């Protein structure tokens, strides 16, 4: 079973940045047999780079490959504003025929607080029997971020789903939303709900909080 | 030109067979070889096998069991069968031909299978408003909740399109064989609840359509 | 320098070596043969000269039961054998070749259009043309057989053979005159050496002046390369990919897609990179030797690589490579041929009397006798049966096989005993 170990697994660039992959495969294969593709978001992949060294029909001229027996690298010239995906490298000259892990290049921007709203479930949901308490975490960067959410000032470990947007089309920023769920009868047995998050640019986290007895 | 396209069922229940068509065009089968890769949701490239020029087969050494691999070199179709589908198995599979020197170079649309014993269920759309209290900044954050839906996908909009910016309508998340799907907008102060704020959510699934005044809460 | 070959080869010829590794294994050898045979000849065009092999074509005994095909009768005369051949279209290639495995009458192994250098066709660098009774040869074609009088005929004759009737198609007749044929010479010098390629009766086993061209097949050759190697010889160049034979560049070579029936190897229709290489998950094909099965796998031990000879003991499969492994001699100076020739170090070269330091002779009925003879004294040539060798034989008269040259390479012996010329 041959292995393509693709690292960096996570990259950040900024515009004009030069950026590097690798792979390092467990037995040495010929290098007309490795293969680059770019795969976006919603997209089937594309062949980029193939057999190495020669770009696929259509692929800008900043990109190129290097690489022989283990090692083998993409390097992006000048990184664009359309070269954020993820890349893969391939082979088959041995069975099984097997992907690399995936380079996920993410582009580069400046810093960003997460502008966090907290919303208490709706009177129509209570109707149902269920209470959703979803807080929101949008426009911030980068996407390293940790959303804790507190009953009463404890800890809930319980309940708590996310979901985090691609990276915005416009502003590079990233998105999240955060949804505590439990019963009617638990939810109408605490009062302060809280939503703090953690991120790079915050010295102390952000607390949003509300309470139950307060309408 | 070279063209693939995989026609398969798209939602099957759990211990189901399965059979995608992979319908080629642009080059003959008896010349080039067809790989089969799925990819789950959130996930990498994943090999199911491949069917080569001659006839021969290969497969993926954890799924022989279960997948088999025969095509059709007249109609130009490529087969894919599976048997015990498991609840693990929903990704969105492809086909690409094997090229020159084994590159991918043509691949397929793909096609989503879902496996799920799931019925089908509308969501349970609910407003997200702040309470009567202070506000943010300029803007208000508002957003609905879209709970508890079966299958994938579902239409958000605000304002029946009219409201674009500053909307973030997140990827839905499988919370127990339900889909749960959130959407936020951010407006000016000014403008809620001033104007009218209204998200709309779409089941075609379901057939069902919702439209939710997002009303302030009331203290 | 290099011409691009087409070799068939019949069910008869099939049937003998009994796979289809065995035949290819011998349309390999013979290519490679006047490969080097030509190449260390010296010619006037091009110091150097060789072969290459385009597509090949094995008929198995399944052909004969193929109204379609002409070569099922059994008795073909080797004229209308030949006449077949040429029937064919073969522009995409500068000769074709087809071997059998039939006994053609008084002696016949090989028949080729000889190779004009102008003014004429036939031989080398022939395209298909109309001519008369509408029928549209190409007469870049030639004939083997391994068989003469009943008795198959060994690889070093065979081979060379090849090499006789291909200095046809290359332009060159029979040698004629005592330069060029020193086996009838009155100097025991030149007829120890014996004739060349192009001597027009039977050789066997002299190996020097035979194995190569003369002095006159050189002047005739070299006018039809001067004039006709120009338009018809191509380039030499990587091997190609899909000719059966398994060269330096690719892991395994079973054929084109109608040919190929190896589920080890992509067929030559495949893409560059994949084709003639072997297929993932398997480490075999049996295009590349005969120790390894249609399941892509390195053989057995203990199976029949090579199977014991008179002068080779067996060669036995196991699991190292896709190859015999090289067959290796038994107990030396054995019998082989019947009792005609000895076996030192694995070849049945040479004659019997060499076992009790004497030579061949011919003898002065009697003809397809051994006349063996005291060492450098051709007067003391007496019969194995003679009263001079009666210490060794005591007696035993032994006979040459049918098939065997007799009175100095005019002939060949049949089972009769008798040395047809
Ligand atoms: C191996 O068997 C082959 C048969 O499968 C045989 O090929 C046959 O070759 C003949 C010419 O020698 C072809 O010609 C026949 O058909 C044409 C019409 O197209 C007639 O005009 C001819 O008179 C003749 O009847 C055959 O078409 C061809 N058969 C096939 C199926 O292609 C090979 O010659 C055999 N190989 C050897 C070395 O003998
Ligand atoms: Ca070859
Ligand atoms: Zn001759």
């Amino acid at each position: 079973q041959i292995v393509l170990t693709q690292s960096p697994a996570i990259m950040s660039a900024s515009l004009g940045e030069r950026v590097t992959m690798t792979c390092t495969v467990s037995s040495s294969v010929s290098s007309g047999y490795l293969h680059w593709y770019q795969q976006k978001s919603g997209s089937s992949p594309k062949l980029w780079i193939y057999s190495t060294s020669n770009l696929a029909s259509g692929v800008p001229a900043r990109f190129s490959g290097s690489g022989s027996g283990t090692s083998y690298s993409l390097t992006i010239s000048s990184m664009g504003a359309e070269d954020a995906a993820t890349y893969y490298c391939h082979q088959y000259r041995r069975s099984p025929l097997t992907f690399g892990a995936g380079t996920k290049l993410e582009i580069k921007r400046a810093d960003a607080a997460p502008t966090v709203s907290i919303f208490p479930p709706s009177s129509e949901q209570l109707t149902s029997g269920g209470a959703s308490v979803v807080c929101f975490l949008n426009n911030f960067y980068p996407k390293d971020i940790n959303v804790k959410w507190k009953i009463d000032g404890s800890e809930r470990q319980n309940g708590v789903l996310n979901s985090w947007t691609d990276q915005d089309s416009k502003d590079s920023t990233y998105s999240m939303s955060s949804t505590l769920t439990l019963t009617k009868d638990e939810y109408e047995r605490h009062n302060s709900y809280t939503c703090e998050a953690t991120h790079k640019t915050s010295t102390s986290p952000i607390v949003k909080s509300f309470n139950r007895n307060e309408c | 030109q070279v063209q693939l396209k995989e026609s398969g069922p798209g939602l099957v229940a759990p211990s189901q067979s399965l059979s995608i068509t992979c319908t080629v065009s642009g080059f003959s089968l008896t010349g080039y070889g067809v790989n089969w890769v799925r990819q789950p949701p959130g996930k990498g490239l994943e090999w199911l096998g491949v069917i080569w020029g001659d006839g021969t087969t290969d497969y993926n050494s954890t799924l022989k069991s279960r997948l088999s691999i025969s095509k059709d070199n007249s109609k130009s179709q490529v087969f894919l069968k599976m048997n015990s589908l498991q609840t693990v198995d929903t990704a969105r599979y492809y086909c690409a031909r094997d090229g020159d020197y084994g590159r991918l170079d043509y691949w397929g649309q793909g096609t989503t299978l879902t496996v799920s014993s799931a019925k089908t269920t509308p969501p349970s759309v609910y407003p997200l408003a702040p309470g009567s209290a202070a506000q943010t900044n300029s803007m208000v954050t508002l957003g609905c909740l879209v709970k508890g839906y079966f299958p994938e996908p579902v239409t958000v909009t605000w304002n029946s399109g009219s409201l674009s910016s500053g909307v973030h309508t997140f990827p839905a998340v499988l919370q127990s064989d339900l889909y749960t799907l959130s959407s936020s907008v951010t407006v000016p102060s000014s403008t809620w609840p001033s104007e009218t704020v209204t998200c709309n959510v779409a089941h075609p699934a379901s057939s069902t359509k919702v439209d939710k005044k997002i009303v302030p809460r009331d203290c | 320098n290099t011409c691009q070959l087409y070799i068939q080869t019949d069910h008869l010829f099939f049937k003998y070596y009994g796979t289809r590794e065995a035949v290819i294994a011998q349309i390999s050898s013979h290519v490679k043969a006047i490969d080097t045979i030509y190449q260390t000849t010296d010619f006037s065009g091009i110091r150097q000269i060789s072969f290459m092999v385009k597509r090949i074509r094995i008929n198995t005994t399944a052909d004969e039961k193929d109204p379609t095909n002409p070569f099922r009768f059994p008795n073909i005369g080797v004229e209308k054998f030949l006449e077949l051949n040429s029937e064919q279209n073969h522009d995409d290639y500068c000769l074709a070749y087809v071997f059998t495995d039939r006994d053609f009458d008084d002696g016949v192994l090989g028949l080729a259009w000889v190779g004009a250098p102008s003014g004429s066709s036939g031989g080398i660098c022939e395209k298909s043309k109309l001519y008369s009774d509408g029928k549209k040869k190409s007469l870049n074609t030639g004939i083997i057989t391994v068989q003469n009088y009943g008795s198959h005929v060994p690889p070093k004759v065979s081979h060379i053979t090849f090499a006789h009737e291909v200095g046809h198609n290359f332009g060159s007749p029979h040698d004629s005159g005592t330069e060029c044929t020193p086996g009838e010479s009155k100097n025991l010098g030149q007829k120890e050496n014996g004739n060349y390629i192009m001597y027009a009766r039977a050789t066997s086993g002299d190996k020097l002046n035979n194995n190569k061209f003369s002095l006159c097949s050189i002047r005739q050759i070299s006018q039809v390369l001067e004039k006709k190697r120009n338009n018809c010889f191509v380039e030499s160049g990587q091997p190609i990919c899909g000719n059966g034979m398994v060269e330096q560049g690719e892991e395994c070579d079973c054929g084109y897609s109608d040919q190929c029936k190896d589920e080890c190897c992509f067929d030559a229709n495949q893409p560059e990179g994949r084709k003639c290489k072997l297929k993932p998950g398997k480490q075999c094909s049996p295009s590349q030797g005969p120790c390894c099965t249609a399941q892509c796998a390195f053989k057995s031990k203990s199976e029949k690589c090579r199977d014991d000879s008179d002068c080779a003991r067996e060669g036995i499969c196991n699991g190292f490579t896709a190859l015999c492994p090289a067959s290796d001699p038994k107990p030396q100076f054995t019998d082989c041929n019947r009792h005609t020739q000895v076996c030192i170090n694995g070849q049945c070269a040479g004659s019997i009397c060499e076992k009790y330091g004497l030579e061949e002779c011919t003898c002065a009925k009697e003809l397809c006798h051994v006349c063996c003879m005291k060492k450098m004294d051709p007067s003391t040539c007496a019969s194995t049966g003679s009263v001079q060798w009666s210490r060794h034989f005591s007696g035993r008269t032994i006979t040459l096989q049918p098939g065997s040259p007799c009175n100095d390479f005019r002939g060949y012996c049949d089972v009769f005993m008798r040395c047809r010329l």
